[PDB]
Parts: C-alpha cells; structure tokens; sequence
DNA sequence: ACACCCTTTCTGGAGCAA
C-alpha cells in the first residue's frame, strides 16, 4: 500500500520467478517503482529491450529490478493493468467512462493505484505514486503523471449540470481533450464564455491537467452516471499464469 | 523576516503537474551558485539545503523548509504543447552506410527502439507565481536574481523570467503551509487542500526514492 | 553566456500544429459544420501575453518555431558540419546507442539507467558537445538552453524587451499556402506519354476504371482506397520578417561557445522547421549577439578568438570514446 | 547545392489563387453587395514582409507561383525529357504504380505507416530521380528543396538580399484579364451556317427557344446553364524578372546534373496555368550554382562533371528502382 | 554464450471545441 509495486503481493498474490538474484551489501533503491532493495529479497539485473524507452521515468540508476516490479514488467501485467485501479481488495478497470465516472466521483476508500494507457502497451503501474487519500488521485496517463481531486470533478460536475440544465441540447462549457493532446484542451469554448461567470472560467483554467483528462472522460451529452467497473484480478491472475 | 515572493515570467511556463516549491527553485539555483563557486564535480545534496530559509521541524524527525509551493495567478487561458522525440532517419541511412553509424539492424522501428518517433502533450501556462515563505531577503534576491527561468522543459526555452519582486509581509497573511507536509505534521497547517500522498517533502522532490508519508496540496 | 541570433526567413516557415484544423475554399478557418471544409495544417502558434494598446495584457497569437526544433536544429547542424567531419576524418566510429545519444538525447542505447558519478558529470558537462545537450542513458542536463524562434512582433513584445521597437512586424504574420496532388494518369494524353507504362492504354483505362468505380462508391456512400487527388492547405508563417533567437549558456567552456559559434557560422545551409520539400525554412542570419556584443559579418561571425581556437583544440581531440562512454560507461 | 534561376516570361503568369473572389466592371477587387459583380480567378498571391516607407516593414502582397507548382514542373520537365527517354531506349516499363509515384510522390492516396530500410533508403536518395523527389508509400525525405517562383521587386527585397537591384520592379505587377464566352448559336447567321447542325433551323430555333425559356426562368429567380460566361481572372503581368531558388543539401552530381538537364529542357515549358491562352511561357536569362553563373544562350555553360555523372547515371537508368519505390510494405 | 536483430501479439473505447 506504499509502493506501486506492493499490488504484486498485496492486491494479487504472486511471488518470485526464482532466477533471481539475491540482493548482497549496501541499500539500493530499485530502478523502477522507486523501492528500496534490502539485504535478502530477490533482485533482477537490468534486462531491457532497446525498445523500452521509460529511462526519464526511472526512479533509480541502480540499474536492478526488485522481483515486484520484476513481475510488474511481465506482458500480462502490461496490458491487464492498461486501464485499472487497483484498490487494497482487487483490481477493477476504468475502461468505460462510467468507471471513470465512479472512480473519479465517489471514489472507492482504499488507497488505490490508478493506472491508464495513452497507447497500446505502456509501463504504467511501477512509475506512479499510490494515492493514499481519495480526495488526491494519483494518475498515470502514458507519459503523464496526473493528479485528481475528486472534490474539484464534482464542482466542475456541478458547475456543468448546473450551466446545462433545461436547455435542450447538453454544449459542454469548456473543451477537453481524452487524449489530452490538442491545443485546446482545457480551453473554454464559445458557449461557456457566454454561460459562466468570470470566477468559474478562472477556476476552469485553475484546474489541475489530471483533472482535466478525467473531465475530458466525463464531460459530453450523454453523461456517465458511477459504476464500479468490473472486477478484473481474476483475468489478470489467469494471465500471469 | 516572513516574506512573500512574486515572479512573472515572458514566455509561458511549463506547467508543473506536481507542486513547485518555492525551496526546491531556491536549492537548484543555490546548486548552481555552488556550480559557479567550487566547480561542477560536487555533490547537490551538500549544498541545496543550504538556504535563506527557515526550517519546519515535525514532531519525529523529517523537517521541511518554510517555503510554500507556487501559487499561479493565470494571466491566460492554459494551452497544449506538443514535442516530438524522433531520430533522423535518412541521416542513419546515410551514416550507416558510410560506416560512422555501426548500426546492423535494417529495418527502424517507431514503435520502440533508437528511431521511436514518440510524441507527447504536456501543458503551458502564463502565469503570476505566488509563494509564501520565511527567510533572510537578501539571500533570496540574490538566488532569485541568478535566476533566469522558472518551471520545466528549461533546455527548450521554456518560461524565463521578465522580473520578481520580493517583499515582507504580515505573519497571518503568509500561507507557507500550502506545501508539501509531513505526514505527522501540525494540524494548524493542515488546510482541506492537503491530502495524504506518496511525495517527497524536501529536496529534490523529483526522487521517488525519498517520497514519504506526505500531506501535500494541489496545484 | 547569452548568445542571441537575429534571422529572416528568406523562405516561408511551417512549423506544423497538431489536431484536425479545417478552412473552406477561402480564408475561413475551422467552420462550423455544414459547409465544404479542406483539411488545413497551422503553423505553430503558441497563445502569449502582451500588452499593446492598453496597459493590461491580453492573450494573443503568436507564431513560433518551437525550442525543441530549434535546439534539435542546432544539434544536427553541429553533428552534421563540426561533429560528424571531426569524428569521420579521424576514423572514429558511433555505435546505435552513442548515435542515438549524440543525435536524439536518446536513451535506448542503455535503457537501464545509467549511474554517474559527480566527477564524470563535470567531464561530461565540460565535453564540448555531450555538455550542451546531455541526456541519453545518463539523463544529463545540458548547458544549453534553446529559446523558441521568437517572431521580432508586437504580440512578441513582452517576450522581446526593450529594443525592438524599430523594425517591428506587426498585423497577420501568416498566409494559408494551398497545395494538391493530382492524380497523373489523368493528364495521360498521347501514346508517346503512356508508353513507358507497363499494359500502356489498358492500365491506363484500368486506372481510369477504378477511379470512377470509387467516386461512384464515395457519392453512393456520402448518401476505402484514397485516390492521388488531394486539395489540401498549409498555413505558413510569411517569408522576409525578422525573429530573434536567444541560446542561453549555462557556465560554459569556450569550447562549447565555440562549436555553438560554429554551429551558427554553417546553419545557413540548414532549414527551420520543416517543409522540406517547398524549400520552407530557409534563412540568412542578420546579427548574432554574444552578451550584447553584436559579432556577425557577412563573413560568418568575425571575432571571439578564444572560442574558435578553443573549440579548435576541442575538434582536434574529439573522438567517439567520450560519446560512447557518455552512452553506455 | 545552391541553384538560382532568374527567368523572364514572356507570356503573362496564371497560377489562379483557389477562393470565391469577384470584381466589378470598372475592376475593384471583392466589392460590396449590391452592384454588379464577375467572378474574378486571382492569380497566386504570397505576403511578403516588407520595407514599405521608411524601417516600418509590414505584410504586403507579392503574386507568385508556388513552389510546389514550380516543384512538379521541374519534376515533370526532367521526367518527360530525361527519365522517360533513358527508359524508352532500352526495355525498362513502369508499372501505373510506378508512374504514378514517379509523376506524383505516391501511388494510393493511403501511405503505409511502417518506413523502408536504411539501405533502401540510402539507395534512393543515391538515385537520380528518386533522391530528388522522395515519395512512395514510405515517405523518404527527397534532398531537392524548391522555392517559390518570386517576381524581383521591392516587396521581395527581404526575400531577395543584395545583388538583385539591376532590372528593378516597383508598383503593381498585376492585371485583371476579361474573358466571354458567347453562345455558338446566337452567332448562326444563315442557312449555310446551320447546314452542318443535325436538324438546322429546327435545332437552332430550339435552342433559343431553350435559352429564352432559361432566361425567363432566371428573371422570376431574381426579380442548367447556358454558355454565356463573362469573367474574369487575374494574371501577372509578362516581362518580370523572377527568382527561382532550387536548392540540394549534400546532392549525388547526377542528380544536380538532371536539375541541370531539366533547366536545359525547360524551353517550351508552361510555369503555372491557363494553357490554351499560352500563359506561362518563359525564357531562362541566367542561372548560378552556388553563386557562379552558368546559363548562356546554349543552355547551361560550364558545369560539366555533372552533366558527365548525369549521363553515365541515366545510362545506367532501370526501372527496378521505381518499381521497388513504389511497391507498398502493406501490398 | 550472451549480445543485438527481426519478427509476431496483444488487450478497449468512441466524442469531438476554436
Ligand atoms: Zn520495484
């Protein structure tokens, strides 16, 4: 519940791949998930591809992996956890915008590591912080690390239904992007700069870019009322084995 | 002398998707004052913590400096910045042919690998950058006047600053709190906008490895 | 140190912008839907704050070069006319993640992390050409900070400072340039054009065949194969204004302001960013500043004898080992 | 490599700017609602930042040709009277593929996302033709770089630099140009006029009686189509000097040759557009390569070992290469 | 025998403003 890498053991059990090493002398942090590698646990030399190209996100030069994280980089964790959260009971998908919309609203009280994929298959879950509170969300989106307060979603909900009641066709306010990619994410539009006062535009641009990405999966006509998105351990789990 | 510091900035800055402490700023331009002084083979970590500024200290251990994280006071709507990472292609054909690039593979690949054309999104404000915090005046002036751009992406150009101003005021009207806290940090300086996260409190806030316990605000 | 490059675009700038812009057959651009829309790629355009006309600042458009296009413009006119000279004539060679280090700041050469010691950092950092940029596996800062190609204009005011009041651009600083491809086997006209073609009138006829056969499937759909006839747009930054360019310098050595000197004496030869086959970015350097010191010539720039020389004996002992123990150990 | 070809037409220039633009009679530009208007073709336009007055420098309008015009005509010039000639007097033949990426840059209008090998690659830009215009499916970067065709006056002083204030231009070099199209049978006069129509007077009085039934119709419009068409379209006025700027970093000699070869063979060439009324038409008054002037009366003079590399490479001109250009890694 | 290279293989949603 303090590392990115505890889910290996703490939301789903697994354990060494028993062709590692063990870990003698001074403390090392590992290089990925930023977890320090004491004297006698299982420990991996650094393998990667050339085509692994997270070097930035590395939190250590140790160039060694601890046996989580070691697990953490198998392809079934890869692409299990390419839109997950991963509470301290199983880990859920946050594929749909519903899930988005539960997990962003309402937010389950387990301290949780949310992970999504911005493309195919990402090294999400070693590179981001666990949220341990629910009002600060830790997010990675690809590249990213995103925070979300799941307080500022619902004001900027509430700010949205309220601007978008009796009207006929549901304008967003402000623009934002899923991908968080355009220009004009996070800019507000025509409609919401005749519809919001002053005050809400400054809190439309006071916004957190997490909390724009997450918007940007709950703000359209049709809007996402919470569901708790499936349960997806068991899948991962069968994956990984 | 409990003072507040305000940097506005020419070009708009890279948005920081964590908290920009005001003391993390102080440190790397102190790094770089220790750069200017005693040469680049040193140790940052000797020397960052050497600051004009006081030190918060919690109950168990774990001090913070009296620094507040950046405040921005948005002078535009916030925008997009693509960057791309590509490798020339037909200057590694060239090169590989004439024998400088020692490279045996034919095919590139962007997906992954040397020629990975990667792109990525990241945000961009102007901004007025507000922090709150207390230390000798003249020490942060000097650090501030070393300073020449603030935020992220500083290789690219990003965010240098056009001037700061750097004045004293009142105790009750200073929030320094709104920073990175301990977890076991006195509750007059725990507002609703901390929140429990695995963050690092001091120091280079960018090392994973010395994030802790942290009650941290948002920016 | 705080070199600053003054240019003109000789030829047009295009800088392209991401996301799906839109203009009709004339100059509005990104119409509302309901009306025929080409697909038209901006410049780069970043939103600044200015004040002009009024004491507040507002936010306004201003059309840049990115520093990412330029700092990597300036690597590769480095490599490409002092670094890859200097390393070929001596007969030293680049490995994939050296080359990869050197050219991109990529790091997939040792993908593990590479950990550095503070002593071999200060020799990095004093490596007349792995100081600038850093990166790679090490994940080293450069001393090279790259403004953005700033346009010398009154929405660049704030950005600039004082000391551009005189020629000053001011008004639309960009034009929409139209291009399309036409599909050739329409402009087949004789039995001299179509005998090169292997099949001749029947491939011709085939190709005819197959493009009605899917304007008819795109008009009974509109109620996958593209055909060569495309009408699209470009958005360009205007040729023949002045920018500025600020390379900032973080406690260098002379040899590392030497090969940015030398870096600036042959950019003429190279292209700011892109349009490469419209011959777009092409450009002469008006002034090159160092510290205020206004140093160029028509000759390249004349003076600084201590940084020529110095990255002189830089070239004359630069080899591949520095580059590639800046990659790999 | 640097090229720069100063031209002249003799001919006026059409590169009709795409747009709805209008003019009236008396020959105002885009004029407000209400009075009579004619479509208007502009010809192509490219602002220009400028010194207009004294040090104000401010975007004015200079008509050019687009590069990519004049691109595709120096592509074309050395394709039908180098390339195609080198392929016809042996036994090499394209596919429609192939001619298509040659003439072109591509194929399909759909590229396949996966770029080729380096040693593909660096075989193509080693070719004449195809370093010069690298397209195919897998998009090369192509080593020949072209410029706008800008007319040499004092809104391209910025463009232009030092050493271009011989023939000087200044003021509009531009005219608006009328043309009509009457109705055939409106101009029949007698029974020997008609006597090659099927059916003579009985279709000729059909067909006014057609033109008068539309010309009702559109009267209760206002207050199909015939073939009356008064216009207009704006060209740029013949006699200017104009710079054409081509441009080659780090060129195989061949392929600076066949630049040089395509300038030789540029004579009865059209620059833009407008066809039938000969628009376009030019005559090459001098050319430098990297700033030596090389162009006489007998084409290019001088720069012989590039003619020489030329020939040998066109000699030793196949297809396989386009062929191989041009076939897709998806197909 | 351990290093680089060349291939497959694989899980989900869906709306869109200037
Ligand atoms: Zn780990």
């Amino acid at each position: 519940m303090r590392y990115p890498s505890d889910i290996v053991d703490q939301v789903l059990k697994a354990g060494p791949d028993k062709g590692l090493l063990t870990w003698e002398g001074v403390d090392a942090a590992c290089s990925h998930c930023s977890r320090p590698i004491q004297n006698g646990d299982l420990y991996s030399p650094s393998s990667v591809g050339a085509f692994f190209s997270d070097t930035r996100d590395l939190a250590s030069t140790s160039r060694s992996i601890c046996w989580r994280c070691v697990v953490l980089r198998k392809k079934p964790m890869l692409y299990g956890l390419s839109a997950a959260v991963v509470t301290q009971d199983g880990i859920y998908s946050i594929s749909k915008d519903v899930n988005k919309a539960w997990l962003f609203t309402t937010p389950p009280p387990a301290p949780f590591l949310v992970v999504h994929s911005s493309s195919t298959m990402q090294h999400l879950s070693w590179r981001t912080p666990v949220t341990l509170d629910n009002r600060r969300i830790h997010v990675r989106y690809g590249p990213n690390l995103f925070i979300v307060r799941p307080e500022v979603v619902r004001k900027a909900l509430s700010i949205a239904d309220r601007v978008n009641e009796g009207q006929k066709k549901w304008v967003t306010p402000v623009y934002f992007d899923r991908k968080a990619a355009a220009m004009g994410h996070g800019l507000i539009t025509r409609a919401g700069a005749e519809m919001l006062t002053q005050e809400e535009q400054e809190f439309f641009q006071s916004v957190t870019p997490g909390e724009r990405w997450a918007l940007s999966y709950l703000m359209h006509s049709k809007r996402p009322e919470p569901e708790v998105g499936e349960c997806i351990t068991e899948k991962v789990m069968t994956s990984l084995n | 002398v409990n003072l507040k510091v305000t940097i506005d900035l020419s070009n708009p800055m890279m948005e920081p998707g964590d908290l920009l402490h005001l003391d993390a700023l102080l440190g790397a331009l102190r790094v770089s004052r220790a750069r200017a002084e005693h040469g680049d083979a040193i140790n940052p970590r000797d020397y960052h913590y050497d600051l004009p500024l006081e030190r918060y200290q919690a109950p168990s251990g774990d001090w913070v400096f009296k620094a507040s994280a950046f405040k921005l006071k948005r002078q535009l709507p916030n925008q997009m910045w693509m960057q791309t990472g590509r490798l020339s292609i037909v200057e590694a054909a060239r090169h590989r042919q004439s024998g400088y690039l020692q490279l045996r593979a034919g095919k590139p690949n962007p997906a992954g690998g040397p020629f990975k054309t990667s792109i990525y999104h990241r945000p961009i404000v102007q901004a007025e950058l507000t922090a709150f915090c207390v230390g000798d005046q003249q020490g942060i002036e000097a650090l501030l006047s070393e300073c020449r751009q603030i935020g992220g992406k500083r290789g690219v150009g990003f965010g240098q600053v056009a001037g700061f101003k750097v004045e004293p005021v009142a105790e009750t009207d200073c929030p320094w709190s709104w920073r990175a806290l301990p977890a076991d940090a006195d509750p007059r300086l725990v507002t609703s906008e901390h929140a429990r996260c695995i963050a690092a409190i001091r120091g280079p806030y960018w090392d994973r490895t010395l994030h802790v316990e942290a009650l941290a605000p948002t920016p | 140190m705080q070199i600053e490059v003054t240019v003109r675009n000789i030829t047009p700038i295009f800088s392209a912008a991401p996301g799906s812009n839109y203009i009709t057959i004339d100059g509005t651009i990104n119409p509302p839907p309901g009306v025929s829309r080409f697909p038209l790629v901006r410049t780069r355009m970043m939103y600044v704050a200015a004040d002009v006309g009024d004491g507040v600042i507002k936010s306004v458009p201003l059309q840049i070069v990115p520093g990412n296009t330029m700092r990597s413009l300036l690597r590769r006119t480095m490599l490409k006319h002092v670094i890859e000279p200097a390393l070929v004539e001596k007969g030293n060679k680049l490995s994939i993640g050296a080359y990869a280090t050197a050219y991109s700041g990529n790091a997939t050469g040792n993908p593990d992390g590479v950990p550095s010691s503070f002593d071999e950092i200060a020799t990095m950092r004093a490596h007349p050409f792995i100081g600038l940029f850093g990166g790679g596996p090490r994940m080293l800062e450069g001393r090279l900070m790259v403004d953005s190609l700033y346009p010398i204009h009154t929405n660049a005011e704030r950005i600039l400072g004082a000391g551009y009041e005189n020629e000053m651009m001011s008004g639309p600083i960009t034009q929409v340039v139209w291009a399309r491809r036409m599909d050739p086997i329409l402009n087949l006209g004789s039995s001299e054009d179509v005998e090169v073609i292997n099949g001749g009138a029947v491939a011709a006829n085939g190709w005819i065949q197959d493009l009605l056969a899917n304007s008819k499937a795109a008009a009974s759909k509109k109620k996958n194969g593209r055909g060569l006839k495309a009408f699209n747009a470009h958005e360009v930054v205007i040729p023949g204004l002045k920018w500025v360019w600020r390379i900032s310098l973080d406690r260098p050595t002379d040899a590392q302001v030497g090969l940015v000197l030398l870096a600036l004496n042959k950019m003429t030869n190279e292209r700011i960013a892109g349009g490469h086959s419209k011959d777009y970015g092409r450009f002469v350097i008006d002034g090159v500043s160092l510290n205020g010191e206004q140093v160029w010539s028509q000759s390249g720039i004349t003076g600084g004898e201590q940084y020529f020389d110095a990255v002189a004996e830089a070239i004359d002992g630069l080899s591949s080992k520095e580059f590639e123990q800046f990659a790999q150990s």
